[PDB]
């Protein structure tokens, strides 16, 4: 489980140890990734979520920067076919984005490589199915999913207030 | 969301807010009655938008507003050094992006409400345990069954660990 | 003040500004009809900021300037990216300091009175040489020749330095 895009680099280098390490095939490491791994957004609106250079993965991490390289392609080959001479939807859903610098859309990458996309509330999961990843909705719903946030209540009622809970008891 | 929203309300606290993250959900369970909900609805804020927020229409024709706001820009409450929240009223006033002015009024009659509720210990502390008794839903074991469930494909309690060895 | 205004005036170009800087002593100096000053004048910048600048007022009501936002806005200039210029847009509506939008009607009519004379090349001329003829003032030479004897007390061409020897 991803809590935010912070380890969204789960998703590159499980390919990487399953390809590069215990020589798995490609395909099958992806299927494998999509499905251990769910991501969880905290974000409103698009241009909260993380991004990073291009040049720095160039630098830091050649290989997973192939791997995010790959993992592009194959999907937006998979978007091509669902939605032919559809440029700007392309743009839109790619990984990578073009500007001042290319530039590594993180949630991005965690949507592709995650079989569950949840929001933290009702409304803000609304939000992030239909706003801020509208594309990736259209294309897999049943991926996207609500788990409303919660407290604990040994912490929050048992320890803090013993008085209340004895009340209640 | 947020979390800290829910740890008043299981602790015997009344909520002042808006409509937005865990105060809807927080609405929904309770029912909106028993919460302070006040100011600009998500769709009211985007009709600011449409309109353009002038805030100094807000400060022009609100004088309890007005004479705080002078206040705080005068010096009033930093007398030895007088500029010193000129960046805030600055703010308030040409760059208020979460329209500070614009629920003020609604928020003053909201603590008023609030003010005429406390006058009244007894209704309360009813509207507390009625707060109290609709929190369950905010319990994490909740949010991490159905994580469980609908994500991760396991069954809380299918493990029992029995009592250990010395 | 600037002094790029000064460059333009002695060599042969009109000038479009607002009454601010150097352009005030310029249009003092060579008479104010034979500059293209427009917009807000210190003063209704100021009365303007007693109003408070809603700059959403003038995208609304000026069809020009809405559809010029809209297409930088929706990606016209910018086909392959079209948020890139998200934040200028966003900044013109909303945190515009500089009132770029309550300048554009006088802007666009400035111009036109622009455009009107340069239709006709000899009276373009005509204002051009009124200018290069009054803009004597902006050399630094009376600006230094002011420094020396209102704060250096020295005087200029006491010192006559004599032909070399090699
Ligand atoms: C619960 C808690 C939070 C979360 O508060 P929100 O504003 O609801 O996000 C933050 N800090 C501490 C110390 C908490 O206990
Ligand atoms: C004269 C000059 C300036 C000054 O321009 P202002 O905007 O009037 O301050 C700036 N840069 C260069 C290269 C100049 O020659």
């Amino acid at each position: 489980q991803l809590n935010d895009t912070h380890p969204a680099l789960s998703i590159p280098e499980l390919m990487r140890i399953l390809v590069d390490v215990e020589k798995v095939d490609w395909d099958k490491a992806w299927e494998i990734t999509k499905k251990t791994c769910a991501y969880t957004n905290h974000t409103v609106l698009p241009e909260a979520l993380e991004r990073w250079p291009v040049s720095m993965f160039e630098k830091l991490l050649p290989r997973h920067l192939e791997i995010i390289y790959a993992i592009n392609q194959r999907h937006l080959d998979h978007v091509a076919a669902l939605f032919p001479g559809d440029v700007d939807r392309l743009r839109r859903m790619s990984v990578i984005e073009e500007g001042d610098c290319k530039r590594i859309n993180m949630a991005h990458l965690c949507v592709i490589g995650s079989h569950a996309v949840n929001g933290v509330a009702r409304i803000h999961s609304e939000i992030v199915k239909q706003s801020v990843f509208k594309d990736f909705y259209e294309l897999e719903p049943e991926k996207f999913q609500n788990k409303t946030n919660g407290i604990t209540p040994r912490r929050w009622l048992l320890l803090c207030n013993p008085g209340l809970a004895d009340t209640i008891v | 969301s947020g979390t800290g929203n829910m740890k008043f309300m299981l602790n015997g606290a009344l909520t002042i807010g808006t409509m937005d993250g865990a105060n809807v959900e927080m609405a929904e369970e309770a029912g909106a009655e028993n919460l302070f909900i006040f100011g600009l609805r998500v769709e009211d804020v985007e009709a600011l938008d449409r309109k353009g927020y002038n805030a100094r229409e807000y400060y022009d024709h609100l004088p309890e507003l007005k004479q705080a706001v002078d206040q705080i820009s005068s010096g009033f409450f930093s007398p030895k050094e007088p500029d010193c929240f000129k960046d805030i009223v600055n703010m308030l006033m040409h760059h208020d992006r979460f329209k500070v002015f614009a629920d003020y009024e609604a928020y003053m009659q909201c603590q008023a409400q609030v003010d005429q509720l406390y006058r009244n210990p007894k209704e309360w502390t009813k509207k507390v345990i009625r707060n109290i008794a609709c929190s369950g839903k905010f319990s994490s074991d909740r949010t991490i069954t159905e994580y469980a469930r609908e994500i991760w494909g396991v069954e809380p309690s299918d493990l029992q660990i029995p009592p250990p060895n010395i």
